């Protein structure tokens, strides 16, 4: 998904995110930034799912830090060339909020407030309810209240292309 | 279509 001009140009960004005594090759392929460098990057900055986006693509057990490695994959699911399998894909992980492997009614109401905002501008109590009913009701084929991987992305590859 | 909206907001 990524060309050797985007690898190269990843491993100097990368770098530049590291202290002085980390920039050696080796250091940087052992370094782990912290999330708080990584969300100040032009490419995450602006997106509203950042902290989920940092989590995902995130290898080391706690977390709460990204390798080159995982700063490639990330790269590499946002990238013009990655497929619209993947991408449904990584968006179902970045939705599902407590990672169970369902999209929930919490679930839906964290990833509304997360379009919308923190609050004001806040859906209602009303609002809400009845946006995630009608998201339900389009999504959820057996009708079990929550959404799982293929429900979602049928639901998705039914959707325009939002190219 | 909500979904639409949802997935420009993360990919666009
Ligand atoms: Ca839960
Ligand atoms: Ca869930
Ligand atoms: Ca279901």
């Amino acid at each position: 998904f990524l060309t050797k001009q985007e690898i190269l140009l990843a491993h100097r960004r990368f770098c530049e995110l590291l202290p002085q005594e980390q920039r050696s090759v080796e250091s940087s392929l052992r370094a782990q930034v912290p999330f708080e460098q990584i969300l100040s990057l032009p490419e995450l900055k602006a997106n509203p799912f950042k902290e989920r986006i940092c989590r995902v693509f995130s290898t080391s057990p706690a977390k709460d830090s990204l390798s080159f490695e995982d700063f490639l994959d990330l790269l590499s699911v946002f990238s013009d060339t990655a497929t619209p399998d993947i991408k449904s894909h990584y968006a179902f992980r970045i939705f599902d909020f407590d990672d169970d492997g369902t999209l929930n009614r919490e679930d839906l109401s964290r990833l509304v407030n997360c379009l919308t905002g923190e609050g004001e501008t806040r859906l209602s109590a009303s609002e809400m309810k009845q946006l995630i009913d009608n998201i339900l009701e389009e999504s959820d084929i057996d009708r079990d209240g929550t959404i799982n991987l293929s429900e979602f992305q049928h639901v998705i590859s039914r959707s325009p292309d939002f190219a | 279509s909500f979904w639409y909206g949802a997935m420009k907001a993360l990919y666009g």
